[PDB]
RNA sequence: UGGGCUACACACGUGCUACAAUGGACAAUACAAAGGGCAGCGAAACCGCGAGGUCAAGCAAAUCCCAUAAAGUUGUUCUCAGUUCGGAUUGUAGUCUGCAACUCGACUACAUGAAGCUGGAAUCGCUAGUAAUCGUAGAUCAGCAUGCUACGGUGAAUACGUUC
């Protein structure tokens, strides 16, 4: 969560989806509707289609990214 | 030099009071300090805060650690 | 002229011995440092000219010379002959202690320095280099200048090359950004 | 003169480091305890030593250019990334969550009617 | 499940805080009312710059806790300016609630330091414990109030009068 003592959040479901593309050499789009779910380092070089809501917009994680919600990155709403 | 249409133009001492760096050079200034110098005079010190031994650029000193990695961050952190 | 020392000693070697000149008169030396102020600002009140002339007289320790227009433009409401610069241009000695408390104490001064820039050359060996601020020289008082104002200083050097003007100002002690 | 900026000679130095960027009143306290230079004593009157003394206290804490090129490499950084605040900040509207229907005038200019 | 109701060239209504010296900051030092509380109010002590955390007494209430009212009073300092006024905005590091604060919470620390120099035409409330001003409590409620509904403290000016 926010606080310090509380880890980093992330939901285990997109967490383990990550698990498994560690391993592989090459990487695969992840589909995912967490957008409340934290970049993790390990998430770097990882391409999640976030949901905005309609649609699933493509986010790929870089080191800045790290340390920003998923979420943040892909725009919910829309202006001109 | 035409006479009398150039300012007051005098040897003086500047000093660097944070480095204890003095040197002798010309300058119209007119200070009310003087200090006895390697050459058999005494001449008007000026006092610099700043010389290029203060400076952090010409010595090359850094005054601060440069920022953590975004990466970095995330695992200082959360200590991960 | 303790920067006259250096190059009359150990930069003189340096040089010769970098590019391999055949005789002491081809080593690099700098014949003219020039301070260039303009004040176009003059041409909307008299006064601005003549504070900026006190400023460059105190830093340059000589009397400037006004510039004037050569040329009436009508988009900077400039008419031909009206007083709109002054300059100023040190040789021998006083070149050498202008130099000295530049690279010593006013580029120092300079806020946020971060070095002089090392692409400015003009490419036949003479380096310019524009100050921000009068106020980083120290004989100029924060009270006494009304309003801050730039100077350029033009060091014209023997040099054939860049390079070679480089390499004499960086033995000179000059600031480098890299 | 303090850190590349001359403070205020009539004001009191407490105040007077304020004027410095990357210094606050809480500060501008802390660099003057540090420095034992007294708060009271105003810049003015200041004496050589103790001036020497503050501005080898406000050297250890990051201040003006250093600060400000920081603060502005962050903002860079977040619209580099495509950040949501990254992306408001390249809009120019407010970029922590305060409502645009009214006010946000600050973030937007003047109006435009 | 996720998003939206939180959009943003603008216009309007109702508010909040300022534009300082009848003030700002700091230190010391007084005087209320009306309410809430069981797995809830949580003292004290320790720790933290603080927001909080840790441990834990009492207390289902004229007993204990929220909760020290604040303005005030007496000193000290600043000295008429966009400031030692103002505190919007933004950066960074935190705390707390919640499964989860990205869209979109509250709060803290540090830094940053906007407009604003008392407001065109026009327009609103109020005849006394009222207006004005200063804090206090409650419902809703995990958290979230400049709103709403209650409470006291200090405490005015004027009303010839009925042509309009
Ligand atoms: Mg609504």
């Amino acid at each position: 969560a926010r606080s310090i003592k509380k880890g980093p959040f992330v939901d285990e479901h997109l967490m383990k989806k990550v698990e498994a593309q560690e391993g592989s050499e090459k990487k695969q789009v992840i589909k995912t509707w967490s957008r409340r779910s934290t970049i993790f380092p390990n998430f770097i070089g990882h391409t999640f289609a976030v949901y905005d809501g309609r649609k699933h917009v493509p986010v790929y994680v870089t080191e800045d990214m790290v340390g920003h919600k998923l979420g943040e990155f892909a725009p919910t709403r829309t202006f001109k | 030099m035409k006479q009398g249409i150039h300012p007051e133009y005098h040897q003086v001492i500047f000093l660097d009071t944070t480095t204890n760096f003095k040197f002798l050079s010309g300058s119209t200034k007119t200070s009310s300090e003087m200090m006895e110098w390697e050459d058999g005079k005494e001449y008007p010190v000026i006092r610099l805060d700043i010389s290029s031994d203060s400076h952090p650029f010409y010595t090359g000193r850094q005054k601060f650690a440069a920022a953590d990695g975004r990466v970095e961050r995330f695992n200082k952190k959360f200590g991960l | 002229n303790r920067l006259k020392e250096k190059f009359n000693t150990e930069v003189t070697e340096n040089l010769m011995k970098k590019f391999n000149y055949s005789s002491v008169m081809e080593v690099p030396k700098i014949d003219k440092i020039v301070v260039n102020m303009g004040v176009g600002d003059a041409v909307q009140n008299s006064k601005v000219l003549d504070n900026a002339v006190e400023e460059l007289e105190l830093i340059t320790g000589q009397k400037p010379l006004v510039t004037k227009a050569k040329k009436s433009i009508a988009t900077f409401r400039l008419r031909e002959g009206m007083p709109i610069g002054a300059k100023v241009t040190l040789r021998g000695e006083r070149m050498y202690e202008f130099l000295d408390k530049l690279i010593s104490v006013s580029l120092p001064r300079v806020r946020d320095f971060q070095g002089v820039s090392k692409k400015a050359f003009d490419g036949r060996g003479n380096y310019t280099l524009g100050v921000k601020e009068q106020l980083i020289f120290p004989e100029i008082d924060y009270d006494k200048v009304s309003k801050v104002r730039g100077m350029d200083i033009v060091i014209v050097t023997t040099a054939n090359t860049d390079e070679e003007a480089r390499e004499l100002l960086a033995n000179f002690g000059m600031p480098f950004r890299k | 003169r303090i850190a590349g900026v001359d403070i205020p000679r009539e004001k009191r130095v407490v105040i007077s480091l304020t004027y410095i960027y990357g210094i606050g009143t809480s500060t501008a306290q802390k660099i003057l305890e540090e420095a034992n230079v007294s708060a009271d004593t105003r810049v003015k009157d200041l004496t050589d030593d103790e001036l020497g003394r503050i501005r080898e206290v406000v050297d250890g804490y990051k201040v003006e250019g250093d600060l400000r090129r920081e603060t502005n490499l962050n903002i860079k950084r977040l619209m580099e990334i495509s950040s949501y605040r990254g992306i408001r900040h390249r809009r120019g509207l407010p970029v922590r969550g305060q409502k645009t229907k009214n006010n946000a005038r600050t973030r937007k200019g003047p109006v435009k009617t």
